RNA sequence: UGCCUGGCGGCCGUAGCGCGGUGGUCCCACCUGACCCCAUGCCGAACUCAGAAGUGAAACGCCGUAGCGCCGAUGGUAGUGUGGGGUCUCCCCAUGCGAGAGUAGGGAACUGCCAGGCAU
RNA sequence: CUCAACGGAUAAAAGGUACUCCGGGGAUAACAGGCUGAUACCGCCCAAGAGUUCAUAUCGACGGCGGUGUUUGGCACCUC
RNA sequence: CUCCUAAAGAGUAACGGAGGAGCACGAAGGUUGGCUAAUCCUGGUCGGACAUCAGGAGGUUAGUGCAAUGGCAUAAGCCA
RNA sequence: CUGGUUCUCCCCGAAAGCUAUUUAGGUAGCGCCUCGUGAAUUCAUCUCCGGGGGUAGAGCACUGUUUCGGCAAGGGGGUCACUUACCAACCCGAUGCAAACUGCGAAUACCGGAGAAUGUUAUCACGGGAGACACACGGCGGGUGCUAACGUCCGUCGUGAAGAGGGAAACAACCCAGACCGCCAGCUAAGGUCCCAAAGUCAUGGUUAAGUGGGAAACGAUGUGGGAAGGCCCAGACAGCC
């Protein structure tokens, strides 16, 4: 029983609403040394923007690369980044992962950077 | 060896295969390799007689149709229920 | 007597019997009673013709029976009126279409096949025929 | 022992047929389990019974890794 | 345009309701009754279905 | 532009399973440590955090392979709407529709968005 | 409110009649007819076996196919 | 009330074929988070065909307060 | 509840179902009839398009059931831990069966959309007046019964009911066909054409010898017609005779 299968199962619920509110969700994935976040259109097809550790244009100013505090620096660029583009209100997907640590230090401080979720 | 003499079959479906069976004859398909399939008919009390031999259902027979040899070989029979009739034979194209 | 050891329900509607038979080909012996009559089965008759059949050959060589009476038919005592339910379960039939191989023989030589299938067609109600196995 | 009992009809089954208008709230199919599930525009009544949340044609799909019946609403 | 003639030939009495709309919908009166329809598949259908007991004229 | 990896999809077995091979710069996985955030109805297994010594064994991805699954004609057969007929518990004829199973065969998925690496 | 006779005649209700009576019904029974033929009766087919030997002189199991309308019935078509 | 009869929309009778109900629950309801069976094999104190433990097979053959049917893995099943 | 209910013509024209009922031969609402009014291209048939099926059929992975083979646990009876009248799970191969089985799956029917043609609005709504709620047979699909009944109970269609005429000898329900009236005209349907009795003692090619036709099964048989092969045979077959 690998722990990514397991994690996919307690994603597909909140995912499957998410897609019946046909809301535009910002989909976070988390490694032991990196961490990633995607704004996916309501159809869920299509990448408005994205913001990650492995971007060089990220990660140079950053201790190390899987920490609490990089997950801060992926959330406030994430929502700088889609609040020019246009996006204002979103819906979080932690896509398996407890809201807690790491995934929990990249929305508030998304949120915090005046993303509506 | 087993030649038969067949002819192209003008139409198909249950309607016409019953009036072949009644015609004393009985349909019958060549299909194998990448030719087209070839739906024919065949006199059945004359084949009848050859497929009562198990060297029929072996060696490799010759259908002349058009004036034009095919070598084949029997792949599966329809028969009667309970009558000692063929309904259908498909031949494999050796 | 054939008979199902059990059964999900104890009475079944009456039905039809229409359409051809399957299993239409000797499966297992080299000889075979054909049925080419429509009727039904009881379980008396199939076990008379097996006797016959059984003893015309001195109980040699290997006998099949194809069908096996699954259907139970029900019947109403004498001096009863219509209704107040379903009669009882009083025998099994087996439904038999024109086609269906009923025995198959194996082990005699034919001459000896075809007389123990006729003694045990006298027993059935239905026609029958001889047929021997084929190359499919 | 004695039979002769059974229960009224239910009219469960399909209301309205694919290709349909209909307003929003109209009942689409009464089932008992989830025969066919919500797709787009469609809500799950408490007893599954599949309702139109908006106006449109109805449209039966099958979607899935598991091949079930769908049952939306195009918004027309 | 191409117009063709149709003619009932039997008697309408026991025939299905639909068979008896059919003949309706193409004019059919009584038996002998004869009338001229535009040749279209949606008449070619008409008389396919009740074509035992309809003569057409092309 | 090509190769490779990750994420989200389309599609829902021609896409699965097995068998064989193969991959670690990056990525991913295992891994290291755990006082603390947090966690075990016991257990840092899982969840979580802090890391980067090691390893591609496992897992995952990729490549091959017809062992199985899966897909699948043509023809025939069964059934059947309408009309007619018979020896009428069942059939037949005209006409329209026409399977299921099986056979030949196919088949070791395809594809979109974004991102990273590498070659270019 | 087991008003469960569950759209619930009342808050409150069992029997006998060969001493019977009225209105009706062949819408519905008993006799007889009819239809039917399970049953009954009669015949036939197969032939295990009995008959010292020998199936078929005489019987005939296990089973099968009919006839009659003839018993017990089924139905309720005629006559209340 | 559930299934069949019921003739692939709905409905559809018989003193037709089979079963149930006249409740239960302040959690067995709401929500959030998590979880995934049956059976069998192998090994293992008492310990046995069958207890708890570990592993593999298996893939829902389990489970659902109760009949049957339709559902159920995003679980509608199990735990906080 | 039974009986009876009195002049004429014209138009339309049922039902014997559902639901409820101390209800079952009564009655009520709805369905069906009539009259009036209003209203949409409203309705019907066909073609095309979009649908959902789980029936017929088929199938046997599932639920059950069933036969044979293989592999074999195990149960056996046998010896006292050996080999042993027998039964045998699971699995594998092969073969069937199912109203309450489905990994399949029609024809039809039904719902919706579009399009012509045709139909005296044939459709819906509201209002006035009903009748009817004992149905019958025939076909098809079934339950029940004995695939018994001119039996019984449903579905659906037709006819009778409430429909005359022609045919089936006679014969509500079968076949043909829907009678406004008159004609000493014609053409046809089912069914018929030797006589009763209107029309072919018609034509061509066959079959039957049983009055079969003009009632019936298992089964029996050198009846006879047609067809396709086969064995044996002038190295003399088959029959007869030595
Ligand atoms: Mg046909
Ligand atoms: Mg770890
Ligand atoms: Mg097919
Ligand atoms: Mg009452
Ligand atoms: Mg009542
Ligand atoms: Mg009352
Ligand atoms: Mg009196
Ligand atoms: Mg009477
Ligand atoms: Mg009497
Ligand atoms: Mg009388
Ligand atoms: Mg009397
Ligand atoms: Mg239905
Ligand atoms: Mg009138
Ligand atoms: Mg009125
Ligand atoms: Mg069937
Ligand atoms: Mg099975
Ligand atoms: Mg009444
Ligand atoms: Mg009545
Ligand atoms: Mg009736
Ligand atoms: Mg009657
Ligand atoms: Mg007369
Ligand atoms: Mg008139
Ligand atoms: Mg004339
Ligand atoms: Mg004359
Ligand atoms: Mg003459
Ligand atoms: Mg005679």
């Amino acid at each position: 029983m690998d722990k990514k299968s397991a994690r996919i199962r307690r994603a597909t619920r909140a995912r499957r609403k998410l897609q019946e509110l046909g809301a535009t969700r910002l989909v976070v994935h988390r490694t032991p040394r990196h961490i990633y976040a995607q704004v996916i259109a309501p159809n869920g097809s299509e990448v408005l923007v994205a913001a990650s550790t492995v971007e060089k244009a990220i990660a140079e100013q950053l201790k190390y690369t899987g920490n609490k505090d990089a997950a801060a620096a992926v959330g406030k660029a994430v929502a700088e980044r889609a609040l020019e583009k246009g996006i204002k209100d979103v819906s979080f997907d932690r896509s398996g992962f407890q809201y807690h640590g790491r995934v929990q230090a990249l929305a508030d401080a998304a949120r915090e950077a005046g993303l509506q979720f | 060896m087993f030649t038969i003499n067949a002819e192209v079959r003008k139409e198909q479906g249950k309607g016409a295969s019953r009036r072949l069976r009644a015609a004393n004859k009985f349909p019958a398909i060549i299909y194998g390799g990448k030719e087209a399939p070839l739906a024919i008919e065949l006199d059945h009390d004359k084949v009848m007689n050859m497929q009562a031999k198990a060297e029929f259902y072996s060696e490799v027979l010759t259908i002349v149709v058009d004036g034009k040899e095919i070598k084949v070989k029997a792949q599966d029979v329809q028969r009667h229920p309970y009558k000692p009739k063929l309904q259908h034979i498909d031949f494999v194209r050796a | 007597m054939l008979q199902p050891k059990r059964t999900k329900f104890r009475k079944m509607h009456k039905g039809r019997n229409r359409g051809l038979a399957q299993g239409t080909d000797v499966s297992f012996g080299s000889f075979g009673l054909k049925a080419v009559g429509r009727g039904r089965l009881t379980a008396r008759q199939i076990e008379a013709a097996r006797r016959a059949m059984t003893r015309a050959v001195k109980r040699q060589g290997k006998i099949w029976i194809r069908v096996f009476p699954d259907k139970p038919i029900t019947e109403k005592p004498l001096a009863v009126r219509m209704g107040k339910g379903k009669g009882n379960v009083e025998y099994w039939v087996a439904l038999i279409q024109p086609g269906k191989v009923l025995y198959e023989m194996d082990g005699v030589p034919e001459e000896l096949a075809r007389e123990a299938f006729k003694l045990a067609a006298a027993k059935l109600p239905i026609k029958t025929t001889f047929v021997t196995k084929t190359v499919m | 022992t004695r039979n002769g009992r059974d229960s009224e009809a239910k009219r469960l089954g399909v209301k309205r047929f694919g290709g349909e208008s209909v307003l929003a709230g109209s009942i689409i199919v009464r089932q008992r389990g989830t025969k066919f599930h919500a797709g787009a525009n469609v809500g799950c009544g408490r007893d599954h019974t599949l309702f139109a949340k908006a106006d449109g044609k109805v449209k039966f799909e099958v979607k899935g890794p598991k091949n079930r019946k769908f049952i939306s609403i195009e918004a027309e | 345009a191409k117009t063709i003639k149709i003619t009932q030939t039997r008697s309408a009495i026991g025939r299905l309701p639909k068979h008896k709309a059919t003949l309706l919908g193409l004019g059919l009166r009584r038996i002998g009754h004869t009338v001229e329809r535009e040749d279209t598949p949606a008449i070619r259908g008409m008389i396919n279905a009740v074509s035992f007991m309809v003569k057409v004229e092309e």
